């Protein structure tokens, strides 16, 4: 079957869909590196 | 150790990391500049310091280009002269005709470099832009139509005065230097933005319209208002 | 040898047009996430050798050797993180290939990011996608979440003992932030203006760390090149112009579309085979822009026998860049089209540096006068000279790309401009 | 040409530094998640995502929202203003409920996007850059939106409507003002960038895993 | 108007070297004070310093 | 083209044309022009002193 469009998942996307997934991925992230200072102006 | 470069065929030994502009300074040549200040960070946006390397096909910005070993710097080359003429043509194409009513008249780096490394004619047949003037305090008078967007005041503000209130708002030809909000740029070192501005965009308000540089006599003395002895 | 008539068994971007499942199950049904652990265990030098032998060139503009760039970033570590930055700021007019790839092959994109990060020794990969592609970004996030859950990325990626992170950064509308250095600046939360070079992103990149900016198509074809062998990829296409390319044919054509083809298919064959040909027939063709708006246009005579590769298009005084064919037939105002392109470049200029800022505004005004004939024949040479002054004197390549269409229009349609000026001058006397 | 936008701020009762704005707890959790995506000491890299989140919460970006973002990220308000004024996807003044953006670049211009623009203008009775009296639609012209083969096209609040005709866009506007939500995508019988006449490629089943895998790999 | 009574008010002489200037002053008999030349010292400038991973020289704007 | 007694003109609106630029003083061969300026009450760049010594001018 090659006559149907399978990308219909994007028809139900709220305004926070992109950020909601980003919250879910925060558990799988590796620890971030540190530059040794809190900010360039510290 | 020191590397060897060539300026107009003359050999000169410079430290690693030295720029083309500083090598020219070593050999005695002053490359034209608008955005470069030796006490500020490098910007490389005014494009007035474009010089030609002997065999390179593209000109480089002397203010931000470290010298390589064996490079020959052609300061007075045809490509360099044409590049300077083009950059000056753009700057003066968008600049306003305010020289007689401008406090920067006889001491303007735009006028002097236009008369030295620029063309004597204009082929700009369109209309110029106009920018609303800002207000940043009683010490600095701003006529932002004369600004060439060289970002000297922003870099000076940030690095020297530690005050991050100046910046560029907008994009393209409509980019404007200012505080966005009506905050006044007040500091103990706020007249130095008047000093470092190459154009009359920032000028001394108390000194406005009083005199011209060619009339004044300069006496070298020291400052007596504190113990620094400036 | 003739190039074209690409076979589906050799096409890389399967599931284009989105006719199959784009999720993890559908991707694994096709050739995705296959022997990725074996590739990672083979390691950086082998992957770089495969890429260099395949001879892949940059698909997002200037065609620099991707193997050479990745070898440049393959230097030993010095105490700083390493990043692969994938450019999905598809702001070039006429181009949709990155959008289609992200929307229909996100697992292929993620696997390519992982392979490139392993090749470069990079700990992280930031996919900077333009903000207008919200649904594409959401699909990419869903695919990344599926990969994380399946263990294909993250800690111990593919069970190879290699830790690799993948992030997605949505950037607001900035065609200039599409550029690599401006993209690096925009990731850092800054205004988004390009840096000077040197320093190069290999030495000083995002956050001051070694980064490599690569195109979506390049990173997406990287794992397929590693799997199939690279020699096959080099075999497809011409010499030094090899591989498969996505062409976006649009404009005055019967069936505008995006299609994968060989690297040296002739332009006329591509248009007449995968796009239905020019509306009203091929003889009704006026001009074709081979790449994006940055590339110069060519007339029908040049388009009659031109090939769609870097060197062949360079010989035609134009470039390839992002392969995006724009077709204009004889029933259009070529001057108005070029003026609209120059207006686009005026709006998208970042305004940092004087040549592009001032000169692009000036050329926009000059073209706006040209479209109505309110000019003189002596101003064409002035426009040519100012375009030449802009080119090569700017910080980044947007200034160069803003002058090439003007140069092409002056070079191939000067009689049109002069006729328009004469008509305006005659109509002025009519009062 | 001129875009008719001012890059200076004049305080008004509707938009002043004392305008009430603060992130909801869910938005604060989202911000905390966003910040952890960058190395420690470089949290200024989140200015664009946090500003976008503020705009998605508030509809637009007031000066109070910019100041709140600056306070949260410990970055200068001048830097926040620079970002907001540089990037065009940030609405510095209130817009309508639906932001219609018609692409007017050359590839869309060749396929008569002016007809779409005029159909929208006549249907809503507004000019480009103006907002309807009920504050429901805001019509603007934009550059290339990334879907050029599906021209002409418009973007309405992160949704692409492609292969449009005047009747199609009028139907879209009717559905929008009727409280419904039109289905995004091409409206000319197509589903994606494939040729309208048919599939000129990829007409065979895709190969399985390891189709052309080399000896070593 | 600005009146004066000093004939040497507008008199400025140009010399190539401090030694020549001092010799001229000594042979003309006027009292003199000499100030040493203040050249600007060389400085280290790097455009890559504006984008630093862990230093304070990183700029917040361009 | 005859050169005689000097005069300062005005605009048709009545505002004086001089903007206190001192090109007069810069270019005068005989240094017969003395100009002193300060911002006017409305902020205009206008002269407060403009003297010409007709016994020093060479016309
Ligand atoms: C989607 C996209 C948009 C780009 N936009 C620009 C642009 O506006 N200006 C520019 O000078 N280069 C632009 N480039 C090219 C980049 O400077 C850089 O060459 C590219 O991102 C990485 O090179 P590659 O093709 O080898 O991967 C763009 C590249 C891509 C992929
Ligand atoms: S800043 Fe310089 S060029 Fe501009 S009006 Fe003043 S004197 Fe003339
Ligand atoms: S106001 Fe002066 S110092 Fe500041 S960017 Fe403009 S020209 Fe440069
Ligand atoms: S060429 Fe234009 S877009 Fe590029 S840095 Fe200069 S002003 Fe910015
Ligand atoms: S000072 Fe300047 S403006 Fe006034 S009269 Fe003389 S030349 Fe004219
Ligand atoms: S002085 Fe070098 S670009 Fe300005
Ligand atoms: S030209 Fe309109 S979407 Fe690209
Ligand atoms: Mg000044």
């Amino acid at each position: 079957d090659n006559s149907t469009y399978r990308n219909l998942q994007h028809h139900e996307y709220s305004t926070y869909t992109f950020l909601d997934l980003n919250v879910e991925l925060s558990k799988f992230r590796m620890p971030q590196p540190s530059s040794g200072r809190q900010s360039p102006r510290h | 150790n020191l590397i060897e470069v060539f300026v107009d065929g003359q050999s000169v030994m410079v430290e690693p990391g030295t720029t083309v502009l500083q090598a020219c300074e070593k050999v005695g040549m002053q490359i034209p500049r608008f955005c470069y200040h030796e006490r500020l960070s490098v910007a490389g946006n005014c494009r007035m310091c474009l010089v030609e390397i002997e065999k390179a096909p593209k000109v480089v910005a002397a203010c931000a280009m470290p010298v390589m070993k064996g490079w020959n710097i052609l300061t007075n080359s045809e490509k360099s002269k044409k590049a300077r003429e083009g950059v000056m043509e753009f700057l003066l194409a968008n600049h306003p005709l305010d020289c007689p009513i401008c406090d920067q008249g006889g001491e303007c780096d735009l006028q002097d470099q236009s008369m030295m490394f620029g063309s004597d004619r204009s082929r700009f047949l369109e209309g110029k832009r106009a920018v609303e003037d800002k207000n940043i305090g009683p010490l600095v008078k701003t006529i932002m139509t004369r600004c060439i967007q060289c970002t000297r005041c922003i870099r000076f503000a940030s690095e020297i005065a530690g005050v991050d209130d100046l910046g560029t708002t907008g994009r393209g030809n409509d980019m404007q230097v200012g505080t966005y909000i009506e905050k006044m740029f007040m500091s103990e070192l706020s007249g130095n933005i008047i000093d470092i501005c190459p154009v009359g965009a920032l000028t001394s308000k108390p000194y406005a319209f009083t005199a011209r540089p060619w009339e004044t006599r300069k006496t070298e003395s020291i400052d007596v208002m504190d113990a620094v002895g400036s | 040898t003739s190039f074209g008539s690409l076979k589906d068994e050799d096409r890389i971007f399967t599931n284009l047009y989105g006719r199959h499942d784009w999720r993890l199950k559908g991707a694994q049904s096709r050739g995705d996430w296959y022997k990725t652990k074996e590739i990672l265990l083979k390691g950086p030098d082998w992957i770089l050798g495969e890429v260099k032998t395949s001879g892949l060139r940059g698909r997002g503009g200037a065609g620099f050797p991707t193997g050479l760039k990745w070898s440049f970033m393959n230097k030993p570590s010095d105490g700083r993180p390493k990043y692969l930055v994938v450019n999905a700021d598809e702001g070039e007019p006429g181009t949709c290939k990155d959008r289609e790839i992200i929307r229909h092959d996100p697992h292929k994109l993620v696997e390519g990011c992982l392979v490139g990060g392993r090749a470069m020794g990079a700990r992280a990969a930031y996919i900077y996608i333009r903000g207008e592609f919200y649904n594409e970004a959401s699909n990419l996030q869903v695919a990344i979440r599926e990969a994380y859950e399946a263990g294909l990325i993250g800690k111990n990626a593919c069970g190879s003992g290699y830790d690799f992170d993948v992030f997605v950064v949505r950037g607001a509308g900035a065609y200039i932030c599409g550029e690599e250095t401006a993209l690096i600046e925009s990731i850092e939360g800054k205004q988004g203006k390009p840096r000077l070079k040197p320093p190069f992103p290999a030495d000083v990149g995002v956050f001051g760390c070694p980064t490599t900016v690569a195109n979506v198509e390049t990173v997406a074809v990287s794992p397929t090149i590693c799997r199939r062998g690279g020699a096959w990829f080099a075999s497809f296409g011409r010499e030094r112009n090899s591989g498969t390319k996505l062409f976006n044919i649009s404009g005055h054509v019967n069936h505008p579309c995006t299609v994968e083809e060989e690297m040296s298919v002739p332009l006329k064959e591509l248009i007449e085979k995968h796009a239905g040909g020019v509306i009203g027939g091929w003889d009704n063709l006026l001009a074709v822009i081979p790449g994006g708006s940055s590339t110069p246009l060519i007339p029908k005579s040049v388009c009659e026998t031109v090939l769609m590769d870097f060197d062949a298009l360079v010989q035609a005084q134009t470039g390839l860049g992002t392969a995006a064919v724009i077709v204009m037939d004889r029933s259009t105002d070529i001057v108005k089209a070029i003026a609209r392109l120059i207006e686009f470049y005026k709006h998208e200029s970042c305004g940092q540096c004087t040549p592009c800022r001032e000169g692009v505004d000036w050329m926009n005004k000059v073209m706006a006068r040209f479209v109505k004939g309110d000019a003189r024949p002596a101003e064409i040479d002035s426009l040519w000279e100012i375009s030449k002054q802009i080119e090569g004197h700017t910080i980044c390549a947007l200034g160069d790309g803003a002058a090439w269409p003007v140069q092409g229009l002056i070079r191939h349609f000067r009689p049109e401009l002069e006729e328009r000026m004469q008509q305006f001058a005659l109509q002025h006397q009519a009062r | 040409g001129a875009g008719g936008a001012l890059f200076v701020h004049r305080d008004t009762p509707e938009n002043n530094p004392d305008t009430p704005f603060d992130f909801t707890p869910e938005n604060y959790k989202r911000i905390e998640a966003i910040v952890k995506n960058y190395p420690e000491g470089h949290k200024a890299a989140a200015v664009l995502p946090v500003l976008d989140l503020a705009q998605r919460q508030n509809g637009w970006l007031p000066i109070s929202a910019m100041n709140k973002v600056a306070e949260i990220l410990q970055v200068p308000p001048m830097r926040v203003y620079e970002v907001a004024t540089f990037y065009t996807m940030y609405n510095r003044k209130p817009v309508g409920k639906y932001h219609i953006q018609v692409c007017t670049t050359t590839p869309c211009m060749l396929r008569n996007s002016d007809s779409i623009l005029e159909a929208i203008q006549k249907k809503l009775g507004i000019k480009v850059g103006e907002t309807t009296p009920d504050k429901l639609f805001t019509l603007i012209e934009v550059e290339c939106l990334g879907a050029c083969v599906n021209a002409p096209m418009v973007q309405i609040n992160d949704n692409y409507y492609e292969d449009l005709t005047p009747k199609d866009i009028e139907e879209i506007i009717d559905e929008l003002k009727a409280g419904k939500i039109p289905k995004p995508g091409p409206r000319s019988g197509r589903f994606s960038c494939e040729p309208a006449g048919g599939l000129t490629s990829l007409t065979e089943p895709p190969k399985g895993p390891g189709f052309g895998v080399q000896a070593g790999l | 108007w600005s009146s004066t009574a000093d004939p040497l008010s507008n008199l400025v002489l140009t010399f190539s070297t401090k030694e020549d200037a001092v010799a001229f002053a000594e042979k003309n008999g006027w009292s003199f004070d000499v100030e040493e030349r203040k050249v600007p010292k060389p400085k280290s400038k790097s455009y890559g310093a504006n984008f630093s991973w862990n230093k304070r020289t990183r700029v917040s704007t361009k | 083209r005859f050169r005689g007694e000097h005069a300062l003109r005005r605009y048709p609106s009545g505002e004086e044309r001089c903007i206190a630029c001192k090109l007069c003083e810069a270019v005068c061969p005989a240094q017969a022009i003395t100009i002193e300026a300060e911002p006017r009450a409305d902020g205009s760049r206008r002269t407060t002193r403009y003297d010409i010594d007709m016994t020093k001018c060479i016309y």
